[PDB]
């Protein structure tokens, strides 16, 4: 019944003033891609940078489990696209933001499914 | 002059057909440093540029294509160059990387220990080492050929490198090997590539490109290493970012190059010329399996 709760404790972190996890792995990209979210290939766009996944993951990067029940990985082995303004804080912006599994994108950073 | 719009500088062939002696290694640019785009890692930058060249080569890139990635972790725990490579590698490539220290990374699966602990049933198609002792920086003491890793690199390449595959192995001025030089000529074709955004370092990779299994050329690496301090001795390099602002055509081109088994006795000159070529790769097609030798020891007493 017990468990670490490792996202409550980054947010907690971050929230109290701590420094946002370093050393992401940011790609060199033309940054006119699709914009999407989590790619096979870097595709950031004029907005985004795009980052390897795995030194993006919160569990990757913690060496702890990953919330997932087979323990599986959203991020290691492709690459997130964060937007410019977050960048200072991939993991957070991670952790943090959902994908629209309609059309790939941030929802609230890129998805409009939500607008016609 | 247009060097500096390139990703790097290769060794030129007259050089390595000289007969220097060893010298130590002076170079103008050192201390200089390029500047990285905002926010961009050394090491992403410099394998970028190690692939840019790559790409101006004859690699076989086939299908299910197997790459392994030796010392791949950073004093960061992540792995900057694994993440290069496996943008630059056709999506689905299998790629495995390898570090002495612990570290998370993109490969598809990664051995933590000494890469003489690392065994593979497979061969493979590339082979990248970017393994590196800093402890060899040592000016006061003689520069002799080096054992440790390259001995394993060594090894690795004849045992388990696919003909028509290829490899690029770091070295500097003190981290080298006489075989490993040697072994360059077992290939169609090779060379010593300085990345731009590095030359103010002795850093190379010796990049062999499409293995062929046998002596196509007879080279002496006690010479050859001298050719190549030579070379970095006369030939300042401009440090330059350049290369880095033009991703359009990074991609390494998936060519589907044919992958067909073969025992010795089959590899005649036109078999030979296709490797040479860089139209074929000669493995099993198999399953890939890997693994580290653990050792086990109770301290309890
Ligand atoms: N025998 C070996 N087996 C496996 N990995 C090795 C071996 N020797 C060196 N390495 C690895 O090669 C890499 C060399 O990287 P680098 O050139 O940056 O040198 P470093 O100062 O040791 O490492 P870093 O500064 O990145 O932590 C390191 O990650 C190191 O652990
Ligand atoms: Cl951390
Ligand atoms: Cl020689
Ligand atoms: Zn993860
Ligand atoms: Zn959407």
């Amino acid at each position: 019944a017990f468990a670490v709760d490792a996202a409550k404790a980054y947010k907690d972190y971050l929230a109290s003033g701590g420094q946002p996890i370093t050393n992401c792995v940011k790609m060199l990209c033309t940054h006119t891609g699709t914009g999407q979210a989590i790619t096979v290939t870097p595709e950031a766009n004029m907005d985004q940078e795009s980052f390897g996944g795995a030194s993006c993951c919160l569990y990757c990067r913690c060496h702890i489990d990953h919330p997932n029940p087979k323990g599986f990985c959203d991020l290691k082995g492709k690459y997130v696209q964060i937007p410019t303004t977050c960048a200072n804080d991939p993991v957070g912006f991670t952790l943090k933001n959902t994908v629209c599994t309609v059309c790939g994108m941030w929802k609230g950073y890129g998805c409009s499914c939500d607008q016609l | 002059s247009s060097q500096a719009w390139q990703p790097g500088v290769a060794m030129p062939n007259l050089y390595k057909m000289q007969r220097m002696l060893l010298e130590k290694c002076d170079l103008q640019n050192y201390g200089d440093s390029a500047t990285l785009p905002k926010g961009i890692m050394m090491n992403v930058a410099k394998y970028t540029q190690l692939c840019q060249y790559l790409n101006t080569l004859t690699l076989a890139v086939p299908y299910n294509m197997r790459v392994i990635h030796f010392g791949a972790g950073s004093d960061k725990g992540v792995a900057p160059g694994t993440a290069v490579l496996r943008q630059w590698l056709p999506t689905g490539t299998l790629l495995v990387d390898s570090d002495l220290n612990d570290f998370v990374s993109d490969a598809d699966s990664t051995l933590i220990g000494d890469c003489a602990t690392v065994h593979t049933a497979n061969k493979w198609d590339l082979i990248i080492s970017d393994m590196y002792d800093p402890k060899t920086k040592n000016v006061t003491k003689e520069n002799d050929s080096k054992e440790g890793f390259f001995t394993y690199i060594c090894g690795f390449i004849q045992q388990k490198l696919a003909l028509g595959g290829s490899v690029a192995i770091k070295i500097t001025e003190h981290s080298w090997n006489a075989d490993l030089y040697k072994l360059m000529g077992h290939f169609a074709w090779w060379t010593a590539f300085v990345t731009n955004v590095n030359a103010s370092s002795s850093e190379a990779f010796l990049i062999g490109c499409n293995y062929l299994g046998k002596p196509r050329e007879q080279i002496d690496g006690y010479v050859m290493h001298a050719n190549y301090i030579f070379w970095r001795n006369t030939n300042p390099i401009q440090l330059s970012s350049y290369s880095l602002f033009d991703m359009s055509k990074f991609p390494l081109k998936l060519r589907g190059t044919a992958v067909m088994s073969l025992k010795e006795g089959q590899i005649n000159d036109m078999i030979l010329s296709l490797l040479s070529k860089g139209r074929l790769i000669i493995r099993e097609n198999n399953r890939v399996v890997i693994s580290s030798d653990v050792l086990v020891n109770n301290e309890n007493l």
